[PDB]
């Protein structure tokens, strides 16, 4: 996924301790402008929309 | 001596279908079980000849399914007997254990514990079934509940890809499920035969929850009859199904082939199974999500040490009756939310409804059942 | 003509039921064509869409 | 004392034929097994087809 | 296209946008459109009114119209 | 198990029957039996009907929530 | 996008309980497949054969299928040539890969068509509405030049042109290509397609009910005879003394 | 039985089906030569009756 | 598989990437024959001792 400016601020600005799984944005990316994920939820398989 | 009477084989029939002592006062509510018997060899005959024709692979799963519907002579009304038939299959079941429930009837434990064997055999055994078509929620259905073995703690994954036979629900998965869909309708029907033998130390329970010793009939001229003109009852709501209404309750999208890519947006059981899908969601959590689906369904073996009640039946318990019709009700609104997203009402609703079933039967039920007794000064 | 009716029926072949079941096959075969033929043409009439329409192209062969 | 025991009067549910103690039932049996078994071979006849 | 072929749905169609249900639909529709167009950095943007016409449209299309149609 | 002529005891109980071909199948099926159906109603509405209705109004409710949600004025 | 609109109640002249298709609508239908729908619908399942007992006739059926090329097995080279067209063979023809839909279209599919109307929710209503009511897009949504508008598609972004008003047709005998009614033929012919049984099956239900109903109270009028039995019996109790 | 004018498509899956459903069958009738078989109980050897020692 | 198009694939799919698919595969080609020895041996035992008679 291509991201704009406004969507790397966002994940930037969200409070990390009160996370489910604690991690920050920048620590899920090599490039904040790219966000690469597998479309496999970690609930039942399903496939994020 | 008779032939009927003495002969080995013939003793077996005599003794469960002509001469059984039968109470006088069973009512339809009781037909359910011959019903089922119907269901299930129904199940088992347009089965077969869908089998004769079906393939397990992908490449010609669902076009063998169509090769069925167009080229096979008479081969449609074979797949929608199938198909309606599970429905119909789901509703005696529904009556059947509701009935048990009303009328006090699992107080017989072995009978009704392998009951509950029998109802988890045909959920497995329908689940795999609607997987066959390769449609797409054959497949998003497959892979949503498989993947809930997941949730057991160290050994979830490996259990899960043990059963898929794979990553993903792929050709391991489709051939394997054919197999086990073929072989546990006859494991069914040997349970079934326990069932039955179980019964057969007591007889049958009736509506009022009192011994019928004293006036019982022979099954021979009142319940063959009554069982005949009850299947035919049967065949009515089938054949109404399958020849004026056969996707009714069916799934428009089963109609579009599988694709490993394309979730729907919908995602959800055949009817079913949509109380125990409202209950799982309701849960904001992995584990305790199918630890409470499956304790919806095993609860069942838990009723009979929460009877509290010093009569048998619901009959003579007002009280009890109306706690029964909203456990019914509360299962409407499971089935009805499990039918639904989880957005806005649907959520807290379903919520609601998933703690209401379990304080209904673990804490109202019983607590009630105290009451009646009390004031009746027993 | 009516108490002498299921009478006879009774007498002549109702009582045993050789003649019993010998009835109910015949029966069952002047039956099946009369409630085949009677239901089509109950289909037909509310119908008139299918093969009413074969005059037409057919003929031409 | 078993010579009190009477026999509750049926009328009520007898067929029209068998109304009358004054006479036979013989009469009427014909066409009454006629009936009942008619239902019975129309039911065969319908479940064959 | 340009003059020639007389579309059953265009004819059944006006008398049925036309009536009552659809004209106070068809009101806000024109109430929203206009206010949409009378800004810049907006995005209520009037996806909604124009269904509710539409239903309401074509509840009334279905009910008159396949009875002409040969 | 359980047989006839072992299932247990009684005592002075005469019964009186009639054969079913000297008897009408529907004795008085519209007259008797309605009052009946209707007695048999009253006897359970209350038990039965209640619960029901309280999902039908949670039915229509949870709809109507629904479908006026995803609808909005202002902001 | 999240926002919808359900069909209306098209009354279909195979929508009642007992109710045949009809047959010369099935043909043009047909006719609508072929030309229009066909160069980018896959209709996989239907072939020329499956024609002959419902619309046209052994010869014209021939015929038809005559009009194209197959693409047959192979000969003593191994081959792959081309012939006339039989009555056996299907109607795949398109294009063969999902992606050379999407090559063309543009990464979009004209899904199938074989099991369509059985396949959307609302039948032939979803698709009669669809190609129909084609309309204009509102205020500030706009869409990507290859995305139509259509309010009756969930999100609304469709990438499929309106094809309806394209005038073509041979109504054999006389029958205007306006938009609705070359819909209602395209619409009647995918039930059909869809649900090939569909009549057949009706005239079973009929069978079915008149059956019942003679049956029905008959099994019921036995079962009630031998109940008679211990409906009527009458108990009395007489202890000693 | 072919389901065709030779041993083709029809004729495989037919017999895949019949050849699954078959095994079971037996069994239930097994299970009837064995419920047979227990009102005399076994033979043996010399073709005389063993109730004296069994 | 049951499929004439994949049908004896199938069978070669087990016996070379399904793990111990081949002994599988093989116990029940010669179980069938072991079925057929013991068959014999059975009817053959029933005739020489009378066993028939039931
Ligand atoms: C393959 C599924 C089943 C079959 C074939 C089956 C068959 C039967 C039959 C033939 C009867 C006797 C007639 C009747 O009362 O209906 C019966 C009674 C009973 N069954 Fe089932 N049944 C099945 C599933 C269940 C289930 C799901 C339960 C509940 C866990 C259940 C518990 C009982 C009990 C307790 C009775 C005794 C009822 C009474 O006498 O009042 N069985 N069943
Ligand atoms: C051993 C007897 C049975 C056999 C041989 C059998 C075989 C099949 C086959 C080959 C299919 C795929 C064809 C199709 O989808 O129509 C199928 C589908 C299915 N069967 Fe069975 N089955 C049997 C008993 C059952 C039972 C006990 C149930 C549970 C009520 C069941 C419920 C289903 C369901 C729900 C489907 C999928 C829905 C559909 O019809 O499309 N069948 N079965
Ligand atoms: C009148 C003949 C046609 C009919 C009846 C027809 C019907 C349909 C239907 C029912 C859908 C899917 C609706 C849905 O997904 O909910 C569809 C999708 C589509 N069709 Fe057609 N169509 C026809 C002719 C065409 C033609 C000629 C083209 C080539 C311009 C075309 C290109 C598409 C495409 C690209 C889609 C996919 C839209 C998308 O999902 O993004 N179709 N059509
Ligand atoms: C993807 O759609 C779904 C189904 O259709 C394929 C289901 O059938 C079920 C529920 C199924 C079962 C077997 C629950 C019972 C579990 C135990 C341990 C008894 C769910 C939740 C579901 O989401
Ligand atoms: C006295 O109570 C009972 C009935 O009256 C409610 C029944 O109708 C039946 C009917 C059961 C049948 C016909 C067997 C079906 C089972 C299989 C595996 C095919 C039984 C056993 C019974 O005990
Ligand atoms: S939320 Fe359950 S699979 Fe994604």
């Amino acid at each position: 996924r291509h991201r704009t400016k406004k969507e790397i601020d966002q994940e930037a600005a969200v409070e990390v301790s009160q996370l489910r799984d604690p991690q920050h944005d920048l620590e899920r990316v090599k490039k904040p402008e790219w966000v690469i994920l597998i479309g496999v939820c970690t609930h039942l398989g399903c496939v994020p929309i | 001596t008779n032939i009927r009477k003495s002969h080995p084989l013939m003793k077996i029939v005599n003794n469960a279908f002509i001469d059984l002592p039968a109470p006088s006062n069973i009512s339809s509510w009781w037909n359910f079980g011959s019903l089922l018997g119907i269901c299930l060899i129904l199940q088992i005959l347009t089965g077969l000849f869908l089998a004769m024709h079906y393939t397990s692979d992908t490449t010609t799963a669902f076009s063998s399914v169509t090769h069925i519907c167009r080229d096979v002579n008479y081969g449609w009304i074979i797949r929608y007997m199938h198909a309606n038939g599970a429905s119909m299959f789901f509703i005696c079941l529904y009556m059947h254990v509701g009935r048990g429930l009303y009328y006090g009837s699992y107080t017989f434990l072995e009978t009704w514990n392998i009951g509950v064997i029998l109802l988890l055999t045909v959920m497995a055994t329908a689940f795999m079934g609607y997987v066959l078509p390769w449609g797409q929620m054959s497949f998003w259905g497959a892979t949503v509940i498989t993947n809930l073995l997941s949730a057991i703690p160290y050994i979830g994954t490996n259990l899960v890809e043990w059963i898929w036979g794979g990553f993903s629900v792929d050709k391991a998965t489709l051939t394997r499920f054919f197999a086990f869909h073929f072989i546990l309708p006859f494991i069914i029907m040997a349970i079934a035969m326990v069932h039955l033998l179980f019964l057969h130390e007591t007889g049958s329970n009736n509506p009022t929850g009192i011994s019928s010793d004293v006036d019982k009939i022979p099954f021979h001229p009142y319940y063959t009859i009554k069982d005949i003109l009850g299947a035919l009852l049967l065949i009515l709501a089938l054949m109404l199904l399958v020849l004026f209404a056969p996707d009714l309750l069916g799934d428009p999208d089963n109609y579009t082939p599988a694709n490993p890519l394309n979730t729907p947006p919908h995602i959800k059981p055949e009817w079913y199974f949509l109380f125990a899908y409202a209950i799982l969601r309701s849960i904001p959590n992995k584990l305790g999500g199918v630890l409470a689906l499956a304790f919806s369904i095993l609860i069942l073996a838990l009723i009979p040490l929460l009877h509290t009640s010093k009569q048998r039946s619901m009959m003579f318990r007002p009280l009890s009756q109306c706690l029964f019709w909203a456990l019914v009700a509360d299962l409407l609104t499971l089935t009805w939310i499990g039918g639904q997203p989880v957005e806005h009402p649907y959520i807290t609703i379903g919520q609601l409804a998933s703690v209401l079933y379990f304080l209904l039967i673990l804490v109202l039920m019983p607590t009630a059942g105290t009451i009646e007794n009390k004031l009746l000064k027993w | 003509v009516a108490p002498t009716l299921t009478a006879r029926l009774y007498s002549l072949l109702f009582r045993r039921t050789s003649t019993f079941a010998l009835t109910i096959v015949v029966g069952a075969l002047f039956f099946e064509r009369a409630f085949d033929q009677g239901a089509d043409a109950i289909y037909e009439h509310i119908n008139e869409g299918k093969l009413w329409k074969h005059i037409k192209h057919k003929y031409e062969n | 004392s078993h010579t009190d025991i009477k026999v509750p009067d049926f009328s009520d549910y007898r067929r029209p034929e068998v109304l009358d103690s004054t006479k036979s039932s013989k009469e009427s049996s014909e066409a009454r097994k006629g009936f009942s078994y008619l239902v019975t071979a129309t039911t065969t006849v319908g479940v064959a087809y | 296209e340009e003059e020639e072929l007389v579309d059953p749905l265009t004819t059944v169609r006006e008398q049925c946008e036309q009536l009552e249900k659809c004209v106070k639909a068809r009101e806000r529709l024109e109430l929203c459109d206009e206010r949409v167009s009378s800004r810049s950095q907006t995005e209520e943007d009037c996806t909604e009114e124009l269904l509710d016409f539409l239903h309401a449209r074509d509840h009334c299309v279905a009910h008159k119209l396949f009875n002409s149609l040969k | 198990g359980r047989q006839f002529g072992h299932l247990t005891r009684v005592r002075h109980v005469i019964t009186y029957s009639l054969s079913p071909f000297e008897q009408r199948a529907f004795p008085h099926y519209f007259s008797k039996g309605i009052p009946n159906v209707l007695r048999r109603t009253r006897a359970c509405i209350l038990r039965v009907a209640p619960p029901f209705v309280a999902f039908y109004l949670v039915y229509t409710w949870g709809t109507q929530e629904f479908e006026k949600s995803k609808r909005k004025n202002p902001a | 996008s999240d926002l919808e609109l359900h069909p209306p109640s098209y009354p279909w002249s195979h929508r009642g309980l007992l109710s045949s298709l009809d047959h010369t609508s099935i043909r043009r239908g047909f006719q609508v497949y072929k030309q229009v729908c066909s160069s980018c619908h896959s209709m996989d399942y239907v072939a020329y054969r499956h024609l002959v007992g419902v619309c046209y006739t052994e010869d014209e059926a021939k015929a038809l299928a005559e009009e194209v090329e197959v693409q047959d097995g192979p000969n003593e080279d191994g081959e792959m040539f081309m012939r006339p067209g039989k009555l056996s063979d299907y109607f795949p023809k398109p294009y063969p890969n999902p992606e050379a839909a999407r090559a063309a279209n543009n990464g979009a599919l004209p899904p199938d068509l074989s099991y369509i109307v059985r396949a959307r929710h609302g039948g032939e209503d979803y698709v009669f509405s669809l190609l129909t009511g084609y309309c204009e897009p509102p205020t500030g949504v706009s869409l990507r030049e290859g995305l139509y508008f259509n309010p009756y598609f969930p999100g609304q972004a469709i990438g499929m042109a309106p094809p309806i008003y394209n005038e073509v047709l041979e109504f054999d005998d006389g029958t205007p290509a306006t938009m609705s009614q070359v819909a209602k033929d395209v619409c009647t012919f995918l039930r059909w397609a869809a649900e090939p049984e569909h009549d057949h099956r009706k005239r079973m239900g009929l069978k079915m009910l008149l059956m019942m109903g003679l049956l029905l109270p008959l099994v019921y009028a036995m079962k009630r005879h031998k109940w008679s039995v211990l409906k009527s019996r009458k108990l009395a109790y007489r202890p000693p003394k």
